[PDB]
């Protein structure tokens, strides 16, 4: 049973996308995302999250977020 | 010392697939 490494922390990712809405435009879209991984759910995370997930996996998340959003027309 | 070098990398959910001098990637789960 050797240790697994997390660092299962909240870190304040600071994400800018120059997406426009559904209209185009340079918009500065500045999300300070505070965030961390599922605890809640099972070990396996470390194949594909391991460290450093916040900045892996995040802000690619968050631009698909903030397209669902503000591309859509919000901004 | 041995741990690594007699024993593969077994450490929680890691994999060291054989590389065959002779025969090359053998594709096994190990």
């Amino acid at each position: 049973q050797y240790p697994i490494i997390y660092d299962i922390r909240a870190r304040p990712r600071k994400i800018s996308s120059p997406t426009g809405s559904k209209d185009l435009q340079m918009v500065n879209i500045s999300l300070r995302v505070l965030s961390r991984p599922n605890a809640q759910e099972l070990p396996s995370m470390y194949q594909r999250l391991g460290l450093d997930y916040e900045e892996r996996v995040l802000p690619s998340i968050v631009n698909e977020v903030l397209k669902s959003v503000v591309a859509k027309f919000n901004a | 010392g041995v741990v690594n070098s007699a024993l593969y990398n077994v450490d929680a959910g890691h994999r060291a697939v054989i590389f065959d001098r002779f025969r090359g990637v053998q594709d096994i789960v190990v």
